[PDB]
């Protein structure tokens, strides 16, 4: 149920505009991992001298968000792990060996100097975006500081030490009765799934690579337990997809979960580990066709929130990104950089381009169709009962 | 040949004969093209802070 296609010029339709909410705090780039941890804050900041340069401050609101509370991190943590996250320090990670050992701490998930700050500005900027959404303000609620989605309710997992995109979903849902969550990360969002994985009323629809990978969760035969059982949505596939096969296996997906779960707040994880010349990834994304799918969950029309994630090449995560808070203004940049401070970085031409490799595509029409046909019997077993009025999404 | 080379010579070690005059117009372009090129750093730094 997959005809590939070739991929079309990314462009902002003019019958809806949006009213831009961005968060940033110009404490979170100074944080850092170690000497040769792949994870860096510091891209965070980057991005936003490029959205200062290009004149696209002008048409959204920048906020700081306050940090957020050890007894809001306590709504979907352990007490003991959000406590060891507090008093833990480089220094005296001597006294606590044994939590160390037992929430998954030390090496790919280190302790520095600043980890329960830049944990608070991460979940203070998603929950406070949710908030926002719900007082009926904004359209659209840009976080690029959170997206930690690989944490575990009792564990640190794969660089990321708070699930903020629970929160969010939580706070999320006080007002809403059904939210879904997209995750474009190169890796399976597997916290928040495992997060919701009993309930129906938060859809996840992950679009990971499945092999000899991270984290090793994700199958098409994973849909939910009880209750929740259809309700998580998994596109297993394999390396070298490119924009054109990303594209044609993506509309659909979403398209249907729109018509079938008819949710009415999305989440929008836009990490950048799947994009072409990433360190950790494996994908052949251009900017374009990992753009195209922000466009695509923009043209449907209803409250999103759109968060950060993955991105290990800071030079194409930053281009990217403030590529993406230009489509969510109806803007289509152009291409040469204006002159920042970080004019670095962006050799060998200086333009606002990520471009692809020659990387063999080993995903062909009957995997996929395969694929699709699977979730697409899977996915009928969700809709509303026929007496139940709504308020049209 | 003593009386032209060394009236040459004497003539030149002040500045003024054609082959070190050859390579004065030669360098003298390098210097104001390096000059230029701070001028240029500078103006768009500038242009930077301000917005
Ligand atoms: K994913
Ligand atoms: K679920
Ligand atoms: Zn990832």
């Amino acid at each position: 149920v997959y005809e590939a296609t070739p991929f079309d010029p990314i462009t902002v339709k003019p019958s809806d505009k949006r009213r831009v909410a961005y968060f940033y705090d110009a404490d979170v780039g100074n944080y850092a991992y170690g000497a040769g941890h792949p994870m860096k804050p510091h891209r965070i900041r980057m991005a936003h001298s490029l959205i200062m340069n290009y004149g696209l401050y002008k048409k959204m609101e920048i906020y700081r968000a306050k940090p957020a509370t050890k007894q809001e991190m306590c709504q979907f943590h352990t007490d003991e792990y959000i406590d060891f996250l507090s008093r833990v320090t480089p220094d005296n990670l001597e006294m606590f060996k044994r939590e160390s050992v037992k929430f998954n701490v030390g090496d790919d998930c280190p302790v520095f100097d600043g980890l329960y700050e830049y944990c608070s500005i991460s979940g203070g900027g998603s929950m406070e975006g949710a908030a926002r959404l719900n007082r009926g303000k904004c359209d659209v609620a840009v976080n690029y500081a959170g997206g930690l989605h690989h944490a575990k309710k009792s564990e640190a997992s794969g660089f990321c030490y708070l699930n903020d995109i629970v929160l969010g979903i939580i706070e999320l849902l006080r007002y809403h009765p059904r939210v879904l969550y997209i995750d474009i990360d190169v890796h399976h969002g597997d916290g928040v799934e495992e997060a919701f994985y009993t309930t129906d009323r938060v859809m996840t629809c992950s679009f990971h690579k499945y092999g000899e990978f991270f984290p090793g969760t994700g199958e098409l035969r994973d849909i939910g337990v009880g209750a929740g059982k259809n309700y998580a949505v998994n596109v297993p596939l394999r390396d070298g997809i490119d924009d054109a096969t990303y594209r044609s296996v993506f509309e659909p997906v979403i398209k249907k979960i729109m018509e079938w779960y008819q949710p009415s707040a999305v989440v929008l994880q836009c990490g950048g580990d799947s994009l072409s010349g990433d360190r950790l990834g494996c994908f052949n994304l251009s900017m374009e066709g990992h753009a195209n799918c922000v466009n695509y969950v923009k043209s449907f029309g209803i409250p999103m929130m759109v968060v950060g994630g993955g991105g290990y090449t800071m030079r194409n995560v930053a281009r990217t990104w403030c590529f993406e808070t230009g489509l969510l203004n109806n803007v289509v940049l152009d291409k040469d950089l204006p002159y920042n401070e970080y004019y670095e970085y962006y050799g060998p031409d200086y333009k606002l381009s990520v471009r692809p490799s020659n990387m063999f595509n080993v995903n062909t029409p009957e995997y996929l169709d395969k694929v699709m046909t699977n979730i697409f019997a899977n996915l009928e077993n969700t809709k509303y009962a026929p007496s139940v009025q709504l308020n049209h999404t | 040949q003593l009386v032209r080379l060394q009236t040459e010579l004497q003539m030149c070690l002040e500045g003024s004969h054609p082959e070190l005059q050859v390579y004065y117009s030669k360098i003298a372009a390098i210097r104001d093209y390096k000059l230029h090129r701070a001028y240029q750093r500078q103006k768009y730094e500038l242009s930077c802070i301000n917005t």
